[PDB]
């Protein structure tokens, strides 16, 4: 299913902005995938 | 050639093997549904969501 | 490739039990511990404890599927009953190999705060609640 | 010099495989990034162990594995030869290290890519079934690789390519009945009886 | 170049855009 | 940012830069015979001067018995160097306080570009300009020095720097104040 994938990647970005939006900046270079796909263990927000 | 239905969250095309008009290996949404009695895999059901 | 490996494992688990019959011995329950995690049902279902309990549950998945007209939030998921089905997932794997594509722990500790703490190594470290 | 007794060069290439392999979704996807990374041609072998390695970490079978490897041997035939190489790696060292349940993984892998005509018959002219060249756990590759056949072909297009593969590793037709008393023996075993029936005539006429 | 193959816009996809040919499917 | 003040609070980074500065000069007075100096001095310093980080001065002054002979200005770790060159009465030194990113963490490329466009500048007074700049990042507790050794100082500074970012109070009230904020414990 190609439209699923892009429901997938549309939908993900949005949780993404959402911890962007919390932070006063939307900007990709401040928030490094480091930052959402580091485990709780490490600090990070084990986003999956 | 093509037999189609909706199950509870899927989209199923079941096509044989004989109607396939040639015989190509596929990724892993493809379910190869084994005839009991040959063992024998005579057709491929293909899965959407 | 789990319904499969679920018709093997299940014919496996028959002859295995068959054996027992003829032997008269119980199961010795670390010859089928590789086929542990097998099996649609998962065969861990036929050592759980209160096994005998459950099996007076009769439709279980029907009443499962009609909870959505009793509660407000029903459960993201509706199709298992984990007493009835075991785990039908394990994601612990993951979360070791993130750690590698983010390049190693000491790549994500360059960029957190943790070098300000002065902690010597992050081993020790738990974390507060 | 300073000598190399650890191989870190290596395991950072062997960490970078793995992890192409597994940000993938779809076989054709994973077999692009592959054929991205533009790898030498001696590593191209060492990939290919990385690829089937992590194809036992699985604990099944899938089919992602086979159409990664599908798309590597239409592309360039040094990962055709490499394969090939592998295959015959796997067999004759390597049978003595995996378990059964890795061993079914790799029965029904071979099985796959020589059914669909990736690998030729003639790779499996090198496995011969006599009761000193075969591993107890060789016997378990052979019965998962045939199944593989058995299912994907059926049972009378298996018995053509077996035919005009010509090979002696699993036939035995000049002579030594105690191996053709021992390949009947075995086939049986599997669940295959029909392609023996040349042997049985072969047999009879010994007695 | 854009031989039919790709997005309308980048703009609300969330994504880059970027359109890359399958290495893999050739033959 | 609110984090920020909190954990910096109560003139804590002013309060940090004095205490580095006192126990450089509280150990080089010690030492005074194998340096031959005549005497060691803190400077006055401007309360904005350790959070300027436009220009800087001298902190700590050296004046000798003898004409010290130093190196041409090398790394806190650098093997070995000509003395020959430059025969000087007096060395100075500086306290150079940043807080690293993930980007600019690299204290030794900061400090020698510091030095470097400190002494080329006519505003940033230094007397005699010979003498290291002992730069600290507070992000990441990382140190370094760049400048001019005439002989002794580089093992004993160095020797010296491990002690002050172990023992140093200010650094340890900073990294509470971060532990804090944080909330993490370590266990064993």
């Amino acid at each position: 299913t190609e439209p699923l994938l892009d429901i997938l990647v549309k939908g993900e970005t949005r949780i993404q902005n959402r911890v962007k939006l919390g932070l006063n900046s939307k900007m990709p270079t401040r928030f490094p995938p480091a930052v959402f796909y580091t485990p709780k263990e490490l600090g990070g927000l084990g986003m999956i | 050639p093509n037999l189609l239905f909706s199950m509870c969250g899927f989209e199923v095309r079941i096509l044989p093997r004989q109607r396939m008009e040639e015989v190509v290996s596929n990724d892993e949404g493809v379910w190869d549904l084994v005839d009991e009695r040959t063992k024998q895999r005579t057709a491929k059901a293909y899965l959407k969501v | 490739n789990e319904f499969l490996d679920s018709q093997r494992v299940w014919a496996e688990y028959a002859t295995k039990r068959q054996e027992a019959i003829q032997q008269n011995r119980r199961l010795a329950f670390e010859e089928l511990e590789g086929s542990w995690d097998r099996g649609i049902p998962r065969i861990s279902t036929l050592f759980q404890r209160d096994r005998h309990t459950l099996a007076y549950d009769r439709g279980h998945r029907i009443r499962r599927e009609f909870k959505q007209y009793s509660l407000e939030r029903n459960s993201p998921f509706w199709w298992t009953n984990s007493h009835h089905d075991g785990k039908l997932w394990n994601l612990n794997a993951y979360r070791t190999d993130v750690i590698q594509a983010l390049g190693g722990i000491e790549t994500i500790l360059e960029h957190t705060l943790f070098k300000g703490t002065g902690f010597n190594s992050w081993e020790g470290l738990f974390w507060e609640k | 010099q300073i000598y190399d007794m650890t191989s870190t060069n290596d395991v950072e290439f062997k960490k970078k495989i793995y992890l192409v392999l597994k940000s993938s979704l779809s076989g054709d996807e994973a077999a692009h990034k592959l054929l991205k990374l533009k790898i030498a041609n001696n590593l191209k072998k060492s990939v290919v162990d990385i690829i089937i390695k992590s194809s036992l970490q699985e604990s099944t079978f899938s089919k992602f594995y086979s159409i990664l490897s599908e798309r590597m041997i239409t592309f360039h035939r040094s990962w055709q030869t490499a394969y090939n190489e592998t295959f015959e790696q796997n067999y004759t060292q390597d049978i003595e290290d995996y378990e059964t349940d890795q061993l079914r993984i790799l029965g029904k892998f071979w099985g796959h890519l020589i059914s669909y005509e990736f690998l030729p018959m003639d790779c499996l002219k090198i496995i011969k079934l006599t009761e000193e060249e075969s591993c107890p756990q060789g016997r378990i590759f052979i019965k998962f690789l045939f199944q593989e056949l058995v299912n994907e072909l059926g049972l009378d297009e298996l018995q053509l390519r077996l035919n005009s593969s010509k090979l002696d590793g699993m036939f035995p037709l000049e002579g030594d009945a105690e191996h053709i008393r021992y390949s009947i023996n075995f086939f049986t075993a599997i669940g295959l009886g029909l392609l023996t029936e040349d042997m049985r005539s072969r047999l009879t006429i010994i007695q | 170049s854009y031989n039919g193959i790709g997005l309308k816009s980048a703009k609300g996809s969330s994504t880059s855009g970027h359109v890359q040919r399958s290495l893999a499917s050739n033959n | 940012k609110i984090s920020l003040i909190q954990i910096f609070r109560a003139h804590l980074w002013q309060k940090i830069h004095e205490s580095i500065v006192f126990d450089i000069c509280q150990i080089l007075d010690g030492e005074l015979d194998v340096l031959q100096i005549e005497s060691v001095t803190k400077e006055t310093v401007h309360p904005r001067k350790s959070y300027k980080m436009n220009s800087s001065a001298a902190d700590i002054t050296m004046e000798s018995v003898h004409e010290w002979e130093v190196s041409k200005p090398s790394l806190l770790h650098e093997t070995n160097d000509s003395f020959k060159g430059l025969i000087t009465n007096k060395m100075w030194f500086d306290v150079q306080l940043r807080y690293g990113d993930y980007d600019s963490h690299d204290i030794s490329r900061y400090v020698r570009a510091k030095f470097l466009d400190y002494t080329t500048d006519n505003v940033s007074m230094y007397p005699s300009p010979t003498g290291v700049m002992i730069g600290i990042d507070l992000a990441y507790n990382m140190y370094d020095a760049y400048g001019n050794w005439f002989n002794g100082l580089k093992p004993l500074i160095q020797n010296s720097m491990r002690t002050i970012m172990k023992a140093n109070p200010a650094l340890y009230v900073l990294r509470e104040r971060i532990r804090k904020g944080l909330q993490i414990y370590q266990s064993s």
